[PDB]
């Protein structure tokens, strides 16, 4: 099932995920195209955080759902 | 150099936060001033308040 990822840059990425797709693997599907590290990748769903050890079904994520991607950069 | 930054940008940032799941312009405003307009920190800071 295809879902959409909204970035702070105003970009909407489309991904093909399965009901048994772990959040950690979702980050991998972004990492290959964006190049952004999964550890820095933070997905927000309805104002809630998505645990890497959880599945899409855990957060009732269905088809055409929009996930927000925010990164917390560290300097020093 | 510049004369002044467009404060209207704050509205665009606010909208991006409302699309997630907060809908609190007050909390957003007090957070933006906390990190000198840092959307990346605001969203992640707010998430630390309600992540359970």
């Amino acid at each position: 099932m295809q879902i959409f990822v909204k970035t702070l840059t105003g970009k909407t990425i489309t991904l093909e995920v399965e009901p048994s797709d772990t959040i950690e693997n979702v980050k991998a599907k972004i990492q290959d195209k964006e190049g952004i590290p999964p550890d820095q990748q933070r997905l927000i769903f309805a104002g809630k955080q998505l645990e890497d050890g959880r599945t899409l079904s855990d957060y009732n994520i269905q088809k055409e759902s929009t996930l927000h991607l925010v990164l917390r950069l560290r300097g020093g | 150099g510049p004369l002044g930054s467009s404060e209207d940008q704050t509205a665009a940032l606010m909208a991006h936060l409302f699309e997630m799941g907060f809908c609190d312009r007050q909390l957003n405003l007090r957070l933006l001033k906390k990190h000198n307009y840092n959307i990346l920190q605001v969203v992640t800071e707010l998430l630390q308040l309600n992540n359970n």
